[PDB]
């Protein structure tokens, strides 16, 4: 090895952005099944 | 063929010469450190903690 | 100084990542040649000849397979016992076709496992350990030695090693029962007794210690968390395991000695797998189990049935019914 | 040859010598007696070809490709018998006893593998003239028997004279007025017999020694595992040997 | 008849980014109580 | 196939002779306890 | 404190793992490509091809 | 279609065996 | 002829137990990095 890296972060995500996050997701599950079933 | 009594499975000629050529490019590896010693040093031992 | 030297010094490095060492030198290639082979024949390897009747049995997954049924044939009872490498088969079509890859595999795998063996011992003594785990390992080369070298000899065949599987396992076993009887021989019974004995000793061994546990974490945490790498403080009370097993039983079954207790868990499955892989050996060369078929009759002479005689008319199913074409003569001799 | 014959037997085998047939030395004329019987006609094919649909520029003819062989040396026939007898116009040969089939195994592109019995069995050879010459040229047809005697056993136990003969590990088929008759093809196993064609060629004759030897080419069916597939047709090609006695 | 392959689409086009998500939540309200220091910080 | 062959025999009487030559290396001299 | 649409910019100041990273999206676009193919070898039929 | 579940789950196993042994988590004393 | 629900069978029962598993792997690590209080925690 080498060092520890003085770029090291944290990643962030508040309860807010789960909830649009979440949603975008099953939204897009909603419209694109139909199609993907055919 | 396969059931041929042959020395080492050596069937051409050819398979001789790689035989040689790897017991000897190691065995040239290795007198560069252990040959060249001398050959009349002795140890009442168990075990020579000689040289390198 | 010399280059030989400095290779010296590295491949007998314990500073290694991996500690490779000079059984290394002819365990890696090996064994990375046993299982690069493998991985390819498992998964996309024509079917294969192994009765030596032309009829192809399959084995790998692209042929409709699955984890438990795709099995490395075993070669051919064309081939039998002869050395059939790639150079020798004028194509890899035939040699596919004849039970090539199984002769690749096993071969490699039984050099890699008997240097994986002799390493073991070479890193034992470049750590100032004492030296005898490679013989406690050498109780399951016997074992692989026995079903994929010893049992191919006796019987003049690699067609009757086992195949390398789930399915072809069990194949394996229920064709060796019928012509063996392998569970009326007394080191099948001395195996049994090793690894049942085996892994009582080991669940009993290992609840003790726990059971015996010091105070050294909170409710909250976990239990492992109280022992602390590398501590020199003992992390159990041995006087109180001992005084459990000692009313369990009796006073004197008990071992105060950790050394020697330590020492039973070694002794007792390895002796049991030396033994069994020395009776795969031993009915490798049709030195069979008992056979108490009609033992028992009256006066009248009439033969009167034991468990043996119903466990006999299993083996005759078996028997009757194993490679069911290759046969031509009343006797299965091989 | 006679020079295979100086040989003893731990020289040859292992060699892959036993496989191949004799080279004949020499053109002349021999002449059958009357009760001339021929002796040791071996067979060795040395190409095989399969008749497929080839992939051309833009057309799809049935050609043959070749095939590599499989199954290792064991496809040459040995000891074959029979007794040559004269019609006028024509001398005949009709075989009567020797190995005259020899199963084998060949590889297509693609890796179909295409197994086919390789035999002679009841041949009635016919060739213009009566005497032996480096001109002669006999031949006829030869019944191929099936591939698998009728007690073989597939991988579900059914054979055509043993074993069962319905899908034994699916017991719910055989329910209804209809049973099991959608798989019924697979349930019946039908012992076949074919024809095929061979054509001799004899080019090199000893009349000192009494042995034949030239090209032949041969065409035949496939097997079918009793009617499991289509068989397809066979070609092949290679060199024979016979001692004419 | 439907694609057999559309509910592996469907199904992993859920819950697989959805999952995803909610472990972006989980390490951040793990890291506002890794530095708060009380009861849940360990 | 007579060239896979040939390269067969190399790979393993080059690692055979590093096996051999490895304890013929003064070997049991390699230990923890003295040099 | 990163937002997720910024992670990956720890490597902007790092030119050593900016390879490392460069290197893995090459490792996955090569192993794309070798089981792509091999996928369709699996399902092509050289039967007829015309 | 149905062989590239099994493929997917054992060269699949054969990674976390990979990541086990190179990336274990180091025990160090004190 | 295989049945079709067992894809969604298998490639649920890997992916949602060890998506599972990998957080609490991940808040583990956030715990320690919430705590340590250097250039992670925020
Ligand atoms: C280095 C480790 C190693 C070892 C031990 C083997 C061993 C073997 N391989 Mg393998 N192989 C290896 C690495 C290795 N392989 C690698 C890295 C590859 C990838 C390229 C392969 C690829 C490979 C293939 C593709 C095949 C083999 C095959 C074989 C078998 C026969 C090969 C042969 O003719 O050996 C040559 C051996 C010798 C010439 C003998 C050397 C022994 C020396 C001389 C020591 C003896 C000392 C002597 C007795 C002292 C006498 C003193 C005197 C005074 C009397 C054999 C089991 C074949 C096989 O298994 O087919 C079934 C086969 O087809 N191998
Ligand atoms: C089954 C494998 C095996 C293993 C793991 C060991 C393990 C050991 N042997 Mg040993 N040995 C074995 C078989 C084995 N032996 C056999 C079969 C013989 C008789 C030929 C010997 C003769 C022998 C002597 C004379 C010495 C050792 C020594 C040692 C120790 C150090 C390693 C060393 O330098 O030996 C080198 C390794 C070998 C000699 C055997 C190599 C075995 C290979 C890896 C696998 C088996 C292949 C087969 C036997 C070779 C066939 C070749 C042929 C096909 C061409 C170690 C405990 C040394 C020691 O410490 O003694 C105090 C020592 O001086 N062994
Ligand atoms: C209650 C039932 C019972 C029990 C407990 C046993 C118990 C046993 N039977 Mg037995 N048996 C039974 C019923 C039973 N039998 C019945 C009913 C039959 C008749 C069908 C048989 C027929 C039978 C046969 C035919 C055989 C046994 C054998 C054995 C032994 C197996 C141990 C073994 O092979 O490990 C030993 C370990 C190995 C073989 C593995 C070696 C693995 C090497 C060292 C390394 C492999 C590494 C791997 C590839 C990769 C590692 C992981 C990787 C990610 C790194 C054991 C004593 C076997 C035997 O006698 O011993 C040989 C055997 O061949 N039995
Ligand atoms: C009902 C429970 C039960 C019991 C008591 C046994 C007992 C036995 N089985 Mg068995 N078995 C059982 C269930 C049982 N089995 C089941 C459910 C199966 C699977 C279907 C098997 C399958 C099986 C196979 C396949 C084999 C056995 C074998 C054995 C024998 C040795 C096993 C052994 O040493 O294990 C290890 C355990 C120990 C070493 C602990 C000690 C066990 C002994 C018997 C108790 C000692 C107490 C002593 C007699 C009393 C005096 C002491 C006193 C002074 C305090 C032994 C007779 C083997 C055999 O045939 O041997 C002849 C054998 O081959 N069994
Ligand atoms: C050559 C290609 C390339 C490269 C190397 C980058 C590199 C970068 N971009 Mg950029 N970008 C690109 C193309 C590229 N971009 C394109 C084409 C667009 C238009 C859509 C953008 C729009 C864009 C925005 C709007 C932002 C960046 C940002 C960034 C930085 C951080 C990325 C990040 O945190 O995402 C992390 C991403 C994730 C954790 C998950 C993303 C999930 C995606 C949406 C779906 C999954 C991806 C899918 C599997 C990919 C399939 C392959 C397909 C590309 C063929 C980084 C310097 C950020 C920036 O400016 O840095 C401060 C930022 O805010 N980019
Ligand atoms: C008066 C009237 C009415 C008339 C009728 C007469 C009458 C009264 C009759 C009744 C009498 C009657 C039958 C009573 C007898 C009672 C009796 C014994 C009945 C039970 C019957 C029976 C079959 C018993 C025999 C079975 C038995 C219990 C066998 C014991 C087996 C045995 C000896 C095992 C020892 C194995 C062993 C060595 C284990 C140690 C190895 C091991 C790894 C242990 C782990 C371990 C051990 C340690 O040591 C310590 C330290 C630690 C750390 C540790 O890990
Ligand atoms: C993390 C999420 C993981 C899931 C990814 C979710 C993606 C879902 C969408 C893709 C799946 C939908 C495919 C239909 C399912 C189906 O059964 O198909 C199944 C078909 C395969 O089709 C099957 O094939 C078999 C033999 O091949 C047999 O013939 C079957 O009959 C046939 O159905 O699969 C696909 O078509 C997969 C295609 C995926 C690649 C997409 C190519 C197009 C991409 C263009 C990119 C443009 C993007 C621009 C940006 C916008
Ligand atoms: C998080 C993981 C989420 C995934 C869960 C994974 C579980 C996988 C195992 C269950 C799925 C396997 C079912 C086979 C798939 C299949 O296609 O089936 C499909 C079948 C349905 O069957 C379909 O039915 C249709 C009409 O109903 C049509 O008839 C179809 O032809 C027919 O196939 O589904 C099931 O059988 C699901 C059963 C699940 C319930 C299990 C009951 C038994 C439980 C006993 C509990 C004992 C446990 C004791 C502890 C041990
Ligand atoms: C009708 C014929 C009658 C029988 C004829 C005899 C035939 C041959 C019998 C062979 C006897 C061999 C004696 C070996 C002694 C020994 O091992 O000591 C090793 C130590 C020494 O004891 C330890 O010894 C130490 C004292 S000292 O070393 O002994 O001085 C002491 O510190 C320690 O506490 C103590 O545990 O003992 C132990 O650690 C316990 C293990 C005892 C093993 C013996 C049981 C037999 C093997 C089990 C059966 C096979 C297993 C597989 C079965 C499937
Ligand atoms: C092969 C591997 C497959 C990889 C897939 C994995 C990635 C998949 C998921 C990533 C995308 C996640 C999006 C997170 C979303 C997210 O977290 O939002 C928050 C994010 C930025 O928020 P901030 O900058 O406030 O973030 C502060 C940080 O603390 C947290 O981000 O917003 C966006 O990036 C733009 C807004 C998109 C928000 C969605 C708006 C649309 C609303 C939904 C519309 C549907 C309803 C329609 C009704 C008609
Ligand atoms: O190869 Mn496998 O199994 Ca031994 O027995 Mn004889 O050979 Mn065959 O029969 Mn039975
Ligand atoms: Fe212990």
């Amino acid at each position: 090895m080498t060092g520890p890296n003085p770029n090291k972060q944290a990643v962030e995500l508040n309860r807010t952005s789960l909830y649009w996050g979440l949603l975008l997701i099953f939204v897009l599950a909603v419209l694109f099944s139909s199609y993907f079933f055919n | 063929t396969e059931g041929t009594n042959e020395w080492f499975g050596v069937d051409d000629l050819r398979l001789l010469a790689v035989l040689f050529l790897g017991h000897w490019a190691i065995l040239s590896l290795w007198l560069g450190s252990y040959g060249d010693s001398n050959e009349d040093e002795d140890f009442f031992g168990e075990i020579d903690y000689s040289a390198r | 100084v010399s280059l030989w030297e400095r290779f010296c010094a590295w491949i007998t490095s314990t500073e290694n990542r991996l500690y490779i060492g000079w059984f290394g030198c002819l365990m890696f290639p090996t064994l990375l040649t046993a299982t690069s082979c493998f991985i390819i024949a498992f998964i996309a390897a024509p079917p294969v000849d192994i009765d030596g009747i032309r009829e192809p049995v399959a084995g790998s997954l692209l042929y409709g397979n699955n984890i438990i049924s795709g099995a490395v044939v075993p070669s051919s009872n064309a081939i039998g016992m002869h050395f059939y490498p790639i150079w020798e088969a004028a194509s890899i079509d035939e040699w596919l076709y004849n039970g090539g890859p199984y002769q690749l595999i096993v071969l490699h795998f039984l050099l890699g496992v008997s240097a994986y063996m002799g390493r073991e011992w070479e890193l034992s003594y470049r750590l100032g350990m004492r030296p005898w785990i490679f013989v406690a390992f050498s109780a399951p080369v016997a074992a692989a030695s026995a079903v994929f070298l010893v049992y191919p000899i006796g019987q003049g065949s690699f067609s009757d090693g086992m195949p390398l599987g789930i399915s072809g396992t069990f194949n394996f076993m229920l064709v060796f029962q019928a012509e063996h009887n392998i569970l009326m021989h007394p080191f099948h019974m001395a195996g049994v007794a090793g690894v049942f004995g085996g892994s009582l000793f080991s669940a009993m061994h290992g609840s003790l210690v726990t059971s015996s546990l010091i105070r050294e974490t909170t409710e909250n945490e976990s239990t492992n968390y109280g022992y602390k790498f590398g501590q020199e403080e003992e992390t159990y009370n041995i006087v109180a395991a001992h005084g459990y097993f000692g009313r369990l039983i009796f006073q004197y079954a008990s071992f105060n000695n950790s050394r020697a207790l330590h020492f039973f868990l070694a002794l007792w499955p390895v002796v049991g797998i030396w033994i069994t892989s020395m009776g795969i050996s031993t009915m490798a060369f049709n030195l069979n189990g008992f056979n108490f078929n009609q033992s028992v009759v009256d006066s009248q002479g009439r033969v009167i049935n034991t468990w043996a005689d119903i466990l006999n008319r299993a083996n005759l199913g078996i028997e009757v019914m194993h490679e069911r074409n290759a046969h031509n003569f009343p006797l299965d001799l091989a | 040859k006679s020079q295979i014959n100086e040989l003893s037997y731990l020289q040859v085998k292992g060699t892959g010598l036993a496989n191949r047939c004799a080279e004949v030395v020499g053109e002349d004329s021999i002449k059958p007696k009357p009760g001339a019987k021929l002796v040791d006609m071996c067979i060795e094919p040395k190409a095989w070809a399969v008749e497929e649909e080839v992939g051309k520029a833009g057309k799809t003819e049935k050609k043959f490709v070749n095939s590599k062989v499989m199954t290792r040396q064991t496809y040459t026939l040995d000891a074959i018998e029979g007794p040559i007898t004269v019609d006028g116009g024509k001398i005949t040969f009709n075989e009567k006893e020797g190995i005259d089939y020899a199963a084998t195994t060949v590889q297509l592109p693609g890796g179909e593998r295409v197994p086919f019995l390789f035999t002679v069995k009841d041949l009635v050879a016919k060739g213009n003239g009566d005497t032996f010459k480096p001109g002669f040229q006999m031949g006829g047809d030869f019944n191929t028997p099936s591939y698998r005697t009728g007690l073989f056993l597939d991988p579900k136990g059914r054979g055509g004279t043993t074993g069962y003969d319905m899908a034994v590990a699916l017991p719910a088929l055989q329910l209804g007025e209809e049973g099991d008759a959608e798989l019924f093809g697979e349930n019946n196993k039908v012992f076949d017999i074919t024809q095929g064609r061979i054509e001799m060629e004899v080019n090199k004759v000893n009349a000192e020694d009494s042995e034949i030897g030239g090209v032949f080419v041969a065409t035949q069916l496939s097997d079918t595992d009793m009617g499991s597939k289509t068989p397809k047709k066979v070609l092949t090609k290679g060199i024979f040997y016979a001692k004419v006695d | 008849e439907v694609q057999f392959g559309a509910y592996l689409a469907v199904l992993l086009g859920t819950f697989l980014p959805a999952l995803f998500l909610v472990n972006l939540f989980i390490q951040t309200e793990a890291r506002k109580a890794g530095k708060a220091g009380g009861q849940d910080s360990d | 196939m007579l060239t896979l062959k040939i390269l067969v025999y190399t790979t393993v009487i080059f690692f055979v002779s590093l096996f051999i030559f490895g304890f013929l290396s003064s070997d049991p001299s390699r230990n923890p306890n003295r040099k | 404190a990163l937002p997720w649409y910024r992670v990956h910019t720890v490597v902007l100041n790092d030119p050593g793992r900016l390879i490392a990273v460069h290197l893995m999206h090459t490792a996955l676009v090569a192993g794309w490509a070798g089981s792509m193919a091999l996928y369709e070898l699996a399902v092509f039929d050289p039967s007829d091809p015309v | 279609m149905e062989a590239l579940v099994y493929t997917f789950l054992l060269i699949g196993t054969l990674m976390v065996i990979f990541f086990a042994v190179f990336f274990r988590e180091t025990p160090r004393i004190l």
